[PDB]
RNA sequence: AUGGCAGUCACGGGUAACGGAGAAUUAGGGUUCGAUUCCGGAGAAGGAGCCUGAGAAACGGCUACUACAACUACGGUUCGGCAGCAGGGAAGAAAAUUGGCCAAUCCUAAUUCAGGGAGCCAGUGACAAGAAAUAGCAAGCUGGGAAACUUACGUUUCUACGGCAUUGAAAUGAGAACAGUGUAAAUCUCUUAGCGAGGAACAAUUGGAGGGCAAGUCAUGGUGCCAGCAGCCGCGGUAAUUCCAGCUCCA
């Protein structure tokens, strides 16, 4: 079988398998952003790292350089749409300063919860896995969805599910359809 | 050193000797998945634990037995 | 009800047909059977039913839409 | 000084010098001449064999115990090999003349701990695992 | 005629060596791989030799030998050559179905319409990759904290948050299905009616708690240098933080 689809690796494993400070930080992350499973934080780390390699290579370059101009512009435009970067920092240097804390805060969980759409950072993660939320024109069943600043406007519940005006689910139906 | 019964060098000796003790039947169960790491965060990295003296923070396995869970809750 | 947005329309004299991309909106309902999409399309473009071939439909995730293709022979 | 040429025409002498001194690095040496291929595994990861003998091996000082072992005849090599049998009363899962799967002890060609000179361990008996058997998942 | 090559390594060995495009790691410099999608080269059991062609030393062509495969009425014969696909045997530590089609991609032909184990489709598939359930929200009883006060235990709230073989209804996929999507047909997905959650069930494991290394300050039971652990240091010789187990805890 010949196949030309590309390879991926989303995360990375630490040089040091056990170190307290790191493990503790990672569990503070898992705690606050309501993750499971350390690799989730690792793949976020990976993502950030990519961003930073980009900014670094671009800072190698002359400020006049066409490539730094175009690609730098592209990187920052790319930040705003995700709202990783505030209005005021459009300089490449501020990319490097990116916190995992900011980047996880762009999660769909982090978004749904902090939108008063869910009681708990955990309530959230079921909800968006329960098929209960729409983002933009789609129905997002994925917790790891990085949120478009622009789609933050339309986050509301699925017209499909209850909370969306749709039929009450199998539970309420089975409870209610048994009389007396 | 005059206590000897079994032949030295017999193969399964210590394992055969060991009494069979049955694993306790658990009331309910241990949550799988995310919920477990929630549980861990709670009993470990949660705000109240952090608030306490970091040098006086209590080590995760300190209690094997339940009498010190009774002494811990009081 | 079924709404049909008709999208990309190429007039193809060579094979003497019209080639079509279709967007079906069925917000409350399951994916539309081709009989219905055919009939609604013919209603729109005024042609005969058996002059229209309807093919390759993709309902999206969450179920408001489908995208498909159509052919209308002269 | 430094006993090493620095000069721009000095290239080959530099590189050749390394191509020489490199031989004193052991892993390089063992790699480069086939050493792997001649070893009882013939370079391989594991091997299958037959059990010639069940043998006890008295541990190195300062430990006393009887390490349960087997002498195996490797089916690929027909070389004779002395291999250790792990955990407890697992020497019982072995019958003389069985098929047995054998791997390294983790020192890649060398013995570990108190067992002197024995470089291999037992993994499978007939078809099954020593682990599977020990924990009593399957039966022989 | 007496040259040609050679320490600027000739000639000759070795390669568990086909060469690249590339792959794994990478501060930088390196190290180590590339049988294997693309491009070259080579070969069709081993050697050699041919026919015919525009192109061949063809090998899903022939001739011979060496070593083999299939019939035989023994005299003869084979459209005998899996390093094509599928499948056997063997070797091994090590690798899938003797399946469906030309619908797509393209190729061939006197050719729109025929053929194609190229290719595609399905099966096997913890090689490897991506996303991701294994529960969520409250309640009653408790802990805990924070305040005030009370001078020494009572009150009150909870911008910490916990914990309960205790109660409550909602939420939903795994499962399973009418239909609709999809296909050459079949399967699967996707959309969706009728269905499908309260506890040993719709229950996660695999490895670890002396150090390296996260986790026991079990007055835990067994064994008493035995059985065994231990990559290394070491643990075990009757109070084992190291074995066999139970509880708990860690990754
Ligand atoms: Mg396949
Ligand atoms: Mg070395
Ligand atoms: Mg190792
Ligand atoms: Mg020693
Ligand atoms: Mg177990
Ligand atoms: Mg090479
Ligand atoms: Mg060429
Ligand atoms: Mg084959
Ligand atoms: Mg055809
Ligand atoms: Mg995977
Ligand atoms: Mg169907
Ligand atoms: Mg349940
Ligand atoms: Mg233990
Ligand atoms: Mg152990
Ligand atoms: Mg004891």
């Amino acid at each position: 079988g010949k196949t030309y689809i590309n390879t991926s690796k989303t995360y990375s494993t630490p040089r040091r398998p056990y170190e307290k400070e790191r493990l503790d930080n990672e569990m503070k992350l898992i705690g606050t952003f309501g993750l499971k499973n350390k690799r989730e934080v690792w793949r976020v780390q990976m993502i950030l790292a990519k961003f930073r390699k980009a900014a670094r290579e671009l800072l190698t370059l002359d400020p006049k350089d066409p490539r730094r101009l175009f690609e730098g512009s592209a990187l920052l435009r790319r930040m705003f749409k995700y709202g990783l970067l505030s209005e005021q920092e459009r300089k490449l240097d501020y990319v490097l300063g990116l916190t995992i804390h900011k980047l996880m805060e762009r999660r769909l969980q982090t978004r749904v919860f902090k939108l008063n759409l869910a009681n708990s950072i955990h309530h959230s993660r079921v909800l968006i896995r329960q098929r209960h939320i729409k983002v933009g024109k789609n129905l997002v069943n994925v917790p790891s969805f990085m949120v478009r600043t622009d789609s933050e406007k339309s986050i509301d519940f699925a017209s499909t599910s209850p909370l969306g005006g749709g039929r009450e689910g199998r539970t309420k139906r089975k409870n209610a359809k048994k009389s007396a | 050193m005059g206590r000897m019964h079994g032949t030295l060098a017999k193969a399964g000796k210590v394992r055969k000797q060991t009494p069979k003790v049955e694993k306790k039947d658990k009331p309910r169960k241990t949550p799988k998945g995310r919920s477990y790491k929630r549980i861990l965060y709670n009993r470990r990295y949660a705000p109240h634990i952090l608030a306490t003296d970091p040098k006086k923070r209590k080590s995760p396995n300190w209690h094997a037995g339940k009498k010190e869970k009774m002494d811990a809750a009081a | 009800t079924i709404v049909i947005r008709t999208k990309k329309i190429l007039v193809n004299p060579l094979l003497s047909r019209r080639q079509l991309s279709l967007d079906v909106l069925h917000p409350d309902s399951p994916t539309a059977s081709k009989e219905k999409i055919r009939e609604e399309l013919a209603k729109q473009l005024k042609v005969d039913a058996r002059n229209v071939v309807v093919y390759g439909f993709s309902t999206q995730y969450g179920g408001g839409k489908s995208t498909g293709f159509a052919l209308v022979y002269d | 000084g430094v006993g090493k040429p620095r000069g721009i025409r000095a290239g080959r002498k530099l590189a050749r010098h390394r191509k020489d001194q490199r031989w004193a690095d052991n892993d390089f040496n063992k790699r480069l001449l086939g050493s792997r291929w001649r070893n009882p595994f013939m370079g391989a990861s594991h091997a299958k064999g037959l059990v010639t003998e069940k043998i006890g091996i008295e541990s190195k000082q300062p430990n006393s115990a009887v390490r349960k072992c087997v002498r195996v005849l490797l089916r690929k090599n027909s070389k004779k090999i002395a291999a250790f049998v792990p955990m407890d009363g697992c020497l019982n899962f072995l019958a003389e003349n069985d098929e047995v799967l054998v791997a390294g002890l983790g020192r890649q060609g060398h013995a570990v701990g108190d067992i002197p000179g024995v470089r291999f361990k037992v993994v499978c008996v007939k078809g099954i695992s020593l682990l599977a058997l020990f924990k009593g998942k399957k039966e022989k």
